[PDB]
Formats: C-alpha cells, sequence, structure tokens
C-alpha cells in the first residue's frame, strides 16, 4: 500500500541527533519507493544551516 | 591524510563535490536516493579538511563528513 | 571511448610577464602541477598566483605547485569561459599524474563505472562510542 | 555638451510602505527572521549599497543622498553647540576674562 | 544595635559626615551672589541634603564604625528589629514588577504563535494586542498560581534534548 | 499613514518610546521623592 503519513500531516520526529529532535512539523511527501529515508517533513524551525526540510526513515517518525 | 567518510542520509543532490575545492569528492550510482546517485571519497590523500563540503550538505546532521587527521604535505595545503 | 590522455610540455604558455606568486622550491624536490586547456579565443583571465594573464587561441600550458592552485583555475576557467581543462601532478623524475577528470567525467555528474569508496552504510548518528575503539592501535575516530 | 544637468524625475515614490518591511533592501532579509541573526545582518548590510543592487546609478543615487543625511545631521551637530553655546554657557563672561 | 551595628539617629560618624558634605557644600556657596542661580541651586543641594539626613536617622537606618547607612537583609532580624523596609518590602515590590515583565512577555510570546508567522509579530509588536496583554497582566501571582496547578505552565518532555 | 504606524511598532521604535517613558517616569519620581535608599511611608 502507501506506506508513510498521509500528504500533510502533522508528524514528530524522533532520530536523537536530528536537529527538529522531539519537535513538530508537517510531512510534505513521501516517497513510495524502497529508498531508505523517504519521507519528507518541513518545519518552521530552521536549522543552523537555514535548511527547513530533510528525509527521515519510516521508524524515526511519528504522528501527531 | 584526513579521514572523510559520508553515509546513508546522503540525497545526492552533489553540493559537496562542486564546493570541494580539491576533487576529493565524485559521485557514484546508489539506488537510495531519488538522483541515484551518492557521493565518495576516492581522494583523500589530496584532502585538506577545509569542510566547505560540509557547509555545503543540505541534510540535516550532515551527511559529508571530515575528521582531521594526520597533515602531511597536502594535507596543511603547502607550496612550499 | 576516453582514456588517459598524456602531456607535451611544446604548448605555449599564457602570456604572463611573471608573478612572485608562483613556483617554489617544493617544485624541483617532490611534485609541481601542471594544467592544460583549449581556448577559443585570446582573452583575460585572472591567474590564482595573483595578477592577470592572457590566454591565447589552442592550447595553454600552465604551472602551479599546488592542487587548489589548479582546481581554483579551472573552476573560472570553466564557469566563466566553458573551457574544458584538466591538470596533472609533475614529480621531479619526470614522472606525471592524471588527476582532475579522473573518469573523463567531471566530478559532479555520475560516470556509472567509478567505484564508491570511503563510504558507510550506515547513518551518522550511528556510530559508536570511543570506548569501543580505545586502544586500537593508533589513535582512532570511530567513525573508522 | 557632454558635462551637463542629467536627472530622472521622481525615480523613487515617497512611501511608509518599505519602513513597514525592515531588511526590504536586499533579497536574502525581505523575507523576515527567523533566527536573531537577521537582524544583525539588517544592521550590518543596511548601508552596503553595493550590496543591495548591482546598477552604479542606483547605488550613485543612495550614496549621494546619504551625504546629505551626513550633512543634514553635522548641521544639526554644529547648531546643537551654537546653542548650548549661547542659551547654556559662560561665553558673555569668558571674553572679559579669558 | 544588631551586629554590632548602631541607628544613625544615635551614631556620631554619621552626624560629623552630614557636618563634613554641608562643609564642602557651603565653602562652595561663598563664591556667589546670594541672589544668583549658582547659590540658588547650592542651597537648594543643601535642603535635598539636610532632609536626606533627616529621613534616614528617620527610618531608623543602622550606622557602623564608618557612620553610613548599614542594611540589614534577613527577615526575622528586619521583621523582629522593625527594618523591613530595608530589604524585605522592596524584595517583593521588586518581585512583583519582575514577574510582571516576565508575564507580560510571556503572554504576548503565546499568544502570537497561533498565526501565520510569528515572527513577523515580533519585530512588529501588535501594540493593541500587546498594551491590552499590558494592562491585564497586573493580577499575575494570581493567574500564575492558577496556571502552575494544571500543569498548563510546564511544557513536558517535548522539548529538545541531545543525546540524554 | 498606516504604513507609517507600522513603522512606530517596529522592535527598536518601541524600545525608544518605552524606555523614554520607563526612564521618563523614574525620572520624575526621583524627582518628586529625593533620593529613596529605603521604603518609608
Ligand atoms: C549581592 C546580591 C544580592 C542581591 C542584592 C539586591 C539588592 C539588595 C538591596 C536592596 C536595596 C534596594 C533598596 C530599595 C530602595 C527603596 C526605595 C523605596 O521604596 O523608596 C520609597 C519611596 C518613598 O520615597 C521617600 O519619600 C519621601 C516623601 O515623603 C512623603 O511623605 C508623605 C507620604 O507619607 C507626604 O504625603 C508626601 O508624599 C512626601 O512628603 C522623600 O521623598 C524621601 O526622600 C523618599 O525616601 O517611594 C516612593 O516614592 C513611593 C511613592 C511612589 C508614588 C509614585 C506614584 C505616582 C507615579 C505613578
Ligand atoms: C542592581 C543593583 C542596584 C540596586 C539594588 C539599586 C538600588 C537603588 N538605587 Mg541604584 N544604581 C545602579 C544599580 C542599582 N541600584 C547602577 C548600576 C547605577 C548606575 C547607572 C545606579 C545609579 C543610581 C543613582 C544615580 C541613584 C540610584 C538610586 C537608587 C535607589 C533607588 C531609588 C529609586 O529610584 O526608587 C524608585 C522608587 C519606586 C517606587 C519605583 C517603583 C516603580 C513604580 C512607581 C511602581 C509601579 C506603580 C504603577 C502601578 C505603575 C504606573 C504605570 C501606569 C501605566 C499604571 C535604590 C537604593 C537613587 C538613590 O536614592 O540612591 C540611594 C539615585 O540617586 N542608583
Ligand atoms: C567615509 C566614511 C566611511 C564610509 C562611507 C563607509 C562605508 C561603508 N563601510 Mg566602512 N569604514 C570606515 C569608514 C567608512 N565606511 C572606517 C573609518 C573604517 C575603519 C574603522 C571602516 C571599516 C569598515 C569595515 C571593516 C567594513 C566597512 C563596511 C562598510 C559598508 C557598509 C557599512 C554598513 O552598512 O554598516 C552600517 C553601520 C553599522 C553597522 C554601525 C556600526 C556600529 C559601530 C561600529 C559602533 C560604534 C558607534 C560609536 C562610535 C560608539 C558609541 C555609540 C554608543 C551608543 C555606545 C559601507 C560601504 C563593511 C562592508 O563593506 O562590508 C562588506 C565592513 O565590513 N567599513
Ligand atoms: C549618518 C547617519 C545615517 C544616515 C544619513 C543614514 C541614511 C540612510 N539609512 Mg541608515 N543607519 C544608520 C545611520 C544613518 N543612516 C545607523 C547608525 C544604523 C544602524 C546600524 C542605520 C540602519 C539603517 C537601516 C537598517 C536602514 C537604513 C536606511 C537608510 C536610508 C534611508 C533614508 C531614510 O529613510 O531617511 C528618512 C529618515 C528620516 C528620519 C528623515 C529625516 C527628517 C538612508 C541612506 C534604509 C536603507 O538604506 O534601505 C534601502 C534601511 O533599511 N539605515
Ligand atoms: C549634537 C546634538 C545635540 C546634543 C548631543 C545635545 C545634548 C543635550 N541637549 Mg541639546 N539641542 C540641540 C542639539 C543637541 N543637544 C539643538 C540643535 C537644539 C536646538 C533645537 C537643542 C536644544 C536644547 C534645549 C532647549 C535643551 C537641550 C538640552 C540638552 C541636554 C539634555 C538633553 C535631554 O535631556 O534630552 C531630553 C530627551 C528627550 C526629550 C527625548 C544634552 C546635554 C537641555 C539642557 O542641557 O538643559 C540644561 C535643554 O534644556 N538642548
Ligand atoms: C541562608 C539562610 C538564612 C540564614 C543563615 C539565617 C540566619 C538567621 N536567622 Mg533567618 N530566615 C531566612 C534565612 C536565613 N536566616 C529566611 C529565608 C526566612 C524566612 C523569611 C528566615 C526567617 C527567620 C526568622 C523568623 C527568624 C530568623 C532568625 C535567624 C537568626 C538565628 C540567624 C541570624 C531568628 C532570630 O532573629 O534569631 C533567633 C528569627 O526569629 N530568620
Ligand atoms: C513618559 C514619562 C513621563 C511622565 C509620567 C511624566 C510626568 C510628569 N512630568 Mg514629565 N517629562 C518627560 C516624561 C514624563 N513626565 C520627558 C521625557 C520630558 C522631556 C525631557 C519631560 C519634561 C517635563 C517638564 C519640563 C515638566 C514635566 C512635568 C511633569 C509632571 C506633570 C505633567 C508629571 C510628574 C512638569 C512638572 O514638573 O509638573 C507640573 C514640568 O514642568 N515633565
Ligand atoms: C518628516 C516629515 C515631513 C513630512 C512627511 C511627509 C512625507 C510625504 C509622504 O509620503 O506623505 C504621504 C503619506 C501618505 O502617502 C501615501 O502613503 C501610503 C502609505 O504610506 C502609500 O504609500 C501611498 O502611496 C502614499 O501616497 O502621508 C503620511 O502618511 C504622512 C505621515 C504623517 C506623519 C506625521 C508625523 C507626526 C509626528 C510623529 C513623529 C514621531
Ligand atoms: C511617537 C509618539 C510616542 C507615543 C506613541 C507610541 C505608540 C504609537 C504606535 O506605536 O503607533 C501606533 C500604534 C500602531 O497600531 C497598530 O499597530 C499594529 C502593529 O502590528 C500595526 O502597525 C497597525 O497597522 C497599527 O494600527 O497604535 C496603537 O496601537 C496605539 C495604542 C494606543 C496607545 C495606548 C495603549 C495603552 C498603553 C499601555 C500603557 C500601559
Ligand atoms: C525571604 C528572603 C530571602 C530568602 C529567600 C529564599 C531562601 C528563597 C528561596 C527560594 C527558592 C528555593 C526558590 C526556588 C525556586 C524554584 C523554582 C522552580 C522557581 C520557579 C519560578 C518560575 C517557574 C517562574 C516562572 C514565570 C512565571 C510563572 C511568572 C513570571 C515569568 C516566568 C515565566 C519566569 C532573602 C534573605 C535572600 C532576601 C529577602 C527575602
Ligand atoms: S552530502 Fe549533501 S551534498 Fe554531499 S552528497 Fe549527500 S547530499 Fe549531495
Ligand atoms: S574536506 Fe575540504 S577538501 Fe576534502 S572535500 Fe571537504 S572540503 Fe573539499
Amino acid at each position: 500500500k502507501e506506506v508513510g503519513p498521509k500528504r500533510g500531516s502533522l508528524v514528530k520526529i524522533l532520530r536523537p541527533e536530528s536537529y527538529w529532535f522531539n519537535q513538530v512539523g508537517k510531512v510534505v511527501s513521501v516517497d513510495q519507493s524502497g529508498v531508505r529515508y523517504p519521507v519528507v517533513v518541513r518545519f518552521e524551525n530552521q536549522n543552523y544551516a537555514g535548511v527547513t526540510t530533510n528525509n527521515y526513515a519510516l521508524d524515526e517518525v511519528v504522528a501527531a | 591524510a584526513h579521514i572523510v567518510k559520508i553515509y546513508d542520509t546522503c540525497i545526492g543532490c552533489t553540493q559537496c563535490v562542486r564546493a570541494c575545492p580539491l576533487d576529493v569528492l565524485e559521485m557514484v550510482p546508489w539506488d537510495g536516493c531519488k538522483a541515484s546517485q551518492m557521493a565518495s571519497a576516492p581522494r583523500t590523500e589530496d584532502c585538506v579538511g577545509c569542510k566547505r563540503c560540509e557547509t555545503a550538505c543540505p541534510t540535516d546532521f550532515l551527511s559529508v563528513r571530515v575528521y582531521l587527521g594526520s597533515e602531511s604535505t597536502r594535507s596543511m595545503g603547502l607550496s612550499y | 571511448a576516453w582514456t588517459v590522455p598524456t602531456l607535451n610540455p611544446d604548448t605555449p604558455s599564457p602570456i604572463f610577464g611573471g608573478s612572485t606568486g608562483g613556483l617554489l622550491r617544493k617544485a624541483q624536490t617532490e611534485e609541481f602541477y601542471v594544467i592544460t586547456w583549449e581556448a577559443k579565443k585570446e582573452q583575460i583571465f585572472e591567474m590564482p598566483t595573483g595578477g592577470a594573464a592572457i590566454m591565447r587561441q589552442g592550447p595553454n600550458l600552465l604551472k602551479f605547485g599546488k592542487k587548489e592552485q589548479c582546481l581554483a583555475l579551472t573552476t573560472q576557467l570553466r564557469n566563466k569561459f566553458k573551457l574544458t581543462p584538466c591538470f596533472y601532478r609533475v614529480f621531479p623524475d619526470g614522472k606525471v599524474q592524471y588527476l582532475h577528470p579522473a573518469d573523463g567525467v567531471y566530478p559532479e555528474k555520475v560516470n556509472a563505472g567509478r567505484v564508491g569508496a570511503n563510504q558507510n552504510m550506515r547513518r551518522i548518528g550511528q556510530n559508536v562510542n570511543p570506548i569501543k575503539v580505545k586502544f586500537s592501535g593508533r589513535m582512532m575516530s570511530p567513525a573508522e | 555638451k557632454k558635462v551637463k544637468i542629467a536627472v530622472d524625475r521622481n525615480p523613487v515614490e515617497t512611501s511608509f510602505e518599505k519602513w513597514a518591511k525592515p531588511g526590504h533592501f536586499s533579497r536574502t532579509l525581505s523575507k523576515g527572521p527567523n533566527t536573531t541573526t537577521w537582524i544583525w545582518n539588517l544592521h550590518a548590510d543596511a548601508h552596503d549599497f553595493d550590496s543591495h543592487t548591482s546598477d552604479l546609478e542606483e547605488i550613485s543615487r543612495k550614496v549621494f543622498s546619504a551625504h546629505f543625511g551626513q550633512l543634514g545631521i553635522i548641521f544639526i551637530w554644529l547648531s546643537g553647540m551654537y546653542f548650548h553655546g549661547a542659551r547654556f554657557s559662560n561665553y558673555e563672561a569668558w571674553l572679559s576674562d579669558p | 544595635d544588631i551586629a554590632g551595628l548602631t541607628p544613625c539617629s544615635e551614631s556620631k560618624a554619621y552626624a560629623k559626615l552630614e557636618k563634613k558634605e554641608l562643609k564642602t557644600l557651603e565653602k562652595r556657596l561663598k563664591q556667589y551672589e546670594a541672589d544668583s542661580a549658582p547659590a540658588v541651586a547650592l542651597k537648594a543641594t543643601m535642603e535635598r541634603t539636610k532632609a536626606r539626613f533627616a529621613n534616614y536617622a528617620k527610618a531608623g537606618l543602622l550606622c557602623g564604625n564608618d557612620g553610613l547607612p548599614h542594611l540589614i537583609a534577613d527577615p526575622g532580624l528586619a521583621l523582629k528589629y522593625g527594618h523591613a523596609g530595608e530589604v524585605f518590602i522592596p524584595t517583593f515590590g521588586f518581585l512583583y514588577v519582575a514577574g510582571y515583565i516576565g508575564y507580560v512577555g510571556r503572554q504576548y510570546l503565546i499568544a502570537v504563535k497561533g498565526e501565520a508567522k510569528p515572527t513577523d509579530k515580533e519585530i512588529i509588536i501588535d501594540v493593541p494586542l500587546a498594551t491590552k496583554l499590558a494592562w491585564q497582566g497586573a493580577g499575575w501571582p494570581l493567574a500564575a498560581v492558577q496556571e502552575l496547578q494544571r500543569g498548563t505552565l510546564l511544557e513536558k518532555e517535548e522539548n529538545i534534548t541531545v543525546s540524554p | 499613514m498606516k504604513d507609517f504606524t507600522t513603522y512606530l511598532s517596529t522592535a527598536p521604535v518601541i524600545a525608544t518610546i518605552w524606555f523614554t517613558f520607563t526612564a521618563g517616569l523614574l525620572i520624575e519620581i526621583n524627582r518628586y521623592f529625593p533620593d529613596p535608599l529605603v521604603f518609608s511611608f
């Protein structure tokens, strides 16, 4: 089926080395292929490089 | 000889290769991304470690990564 | 089709009256790196060792003492002027080594046949702790 | 006459609309803050007129009217010292016994 | 006389230093006519000075070996001996105003996050909103301790960490 | 002049109005209350 959350849901990042750990953002798209890190999340909190988006895996990512 | 090791969080946007002022980095096929490419460092003998690669990686907690090792006459950037 | 071009030193230099920022005694002992390109028209580029040299039509041969001094020359020869250079590495025993388009294609674009060295099939946040890599002969990063 | 007066009539509308949007001079600043480095880069890049635009005419008009701003502040500064020389001083008494 | 001290109305180096200052003002006063504003100013300085010594002795401030008003910052030695106005009254007169500025600035930040882009309204302060929270925050300890009882003051472990 | 009142509502302009408010309030109090070292009645 369509793995990952829906197209524009809110989400919580659980990657402990990411800059947005324990922090809430919006999924923008989930790539439906054998990519290791499909889930693309956009934030309002920009990082130290000014990059507001990142790819995450299916398991580092929890709803609400 | 500096230690440059990159990781699977690469997305293959090849901004590290274009930013490398010493041709340390090049782009190898790899299926774990949409752009079908992942970097590689076959020329870490020539690296100075100026870290222009990881100023340019977009991914959070940078995919390319430079470890400052033991410095030869090419790593210290010497014309002499 | 492409493989490993050689060099003749017969090819003319750019017209440059010489700077004090050029080679040093390292060129006579360790190594010095020569750079070639094919210019369409006569125009004026900047030397990475300070100043300005004019390129002439056909091949152009120039020599430096660092690798960044050659690649910071091709960076303004490829982006500004859309030329295709390549620089080599000359040792004082006459040996020469081909460096920058090392498989023909420039390293920003995939060649599909170059080998992926120095990679980790794991995430940077999944390194081991330094207590595990302690007493590894020499001092050693946990990313190995 | 190669040496001649040459101006342009009304290049910029006199309007407070751009005072509402700080960082309007630069592309990198006009999208608002997300970081306290925005408000330091606002004051750092403020008079870097060569970095706002590429047009040398637009740079030149900016440094020509900014010089009236520096001269206009010097004329306030001089007029302060004559005023503080007038109403709060002893210049009347100083001339008799200097 | 609490900790080797003495009342400033009772010590003499205090009164000696008062007479030291008024001596310096009067020998400065002597250079001017009695109508002149450089002498009107100095006699107004003295009447601010002499009332200042009268008011410090009125409050029962403690002098010591140097004849200066020493403060007692301990309740139980200020409540017992009548000196809560030195420290113990302004330690709550401050902490009313301090947490007031904290609470108004808190409520302005909480009530700006539910917007389009809240970073714009930290440059451009919503003055009809900010003054509205400024006036109505005057009972902030009455509002904070009610927020303290819920669990809405402290955000939970949604907070950001590195490697616990 | 709505855009002009946005400028009056920026961060440094409200800072330089409110600091003239708060200093100017404490200046007038320290005029009409000369030298308050201790809280009297
Ligand atoms: C943190 C250190 C510290 C501390 C504790 C003090 C403490 C004090 N200083 Mg000092 N000072 C300091 C640092 C400090 N200072 C520094 C760093 C400097 C150098 C800049 C000075 C320079 C200085 C000078 C030059 C003087 C003092 C004075 C004073 C006294 C304050 C008198 C006063 O203004 O009462 C203020 C009284 C109030 C009642 C203020 C309360 C505010 C309002 C009224 C309450 C709100 C009411 C209402 C609800 C609001 C209305 C708004 C409306 C919209 C509703 C007090 C002992 C003065 C003094 O007398 O010395 C002893 C004095 O002359 N200080
Ligand atoms: C004719 C005088 C003049 C003029 C027109 C300029 C013009 C310029 N300079 Mg320049 N400069 C000057 C003299 C001048 N400079 C002098 C005398 C020095 C040596 C000190 C420099 C050193 C200098 C450097 C190092 C740089 C510039 C830069 C710039 C550009 C942008 C400046 C800007 O936006 O800052 C806006 C204004 C400020 C941020 C204010 C700075 C705050 C100052 C440092 C605090 C001091 C104020 C006061 C003296 C202290 C008391 C205040 C009180 C409240 C405590 C602009 C082209 C910059 C540039 O081109 O970037 C690429 C840059 O990096 N200049
Ligand atoms: C009596 C006195 C004293 C003593 C004191 C003491 C001893 C104290 C203790 C204290 C303590 C032991 C404390 C603790 C604390 C804790 C905590 C934890 C806190 C917290 C706080 C908070 C949390 C707040 C918050 C807020 C709000 C809510 C409002 C405002 C703003 C803000 C946000 C900040 C002395 C002599 C010195 C002086 C005088 C007075
Ligand atoms: S790191 Fe950033 S730049 Fe280097 S390859 Fe991976 S993605 Fe492209
Ligand atoms: S380390 Fe310095 S040289 Fe080696 S790649 Fe990164 S940037 Fe280029």
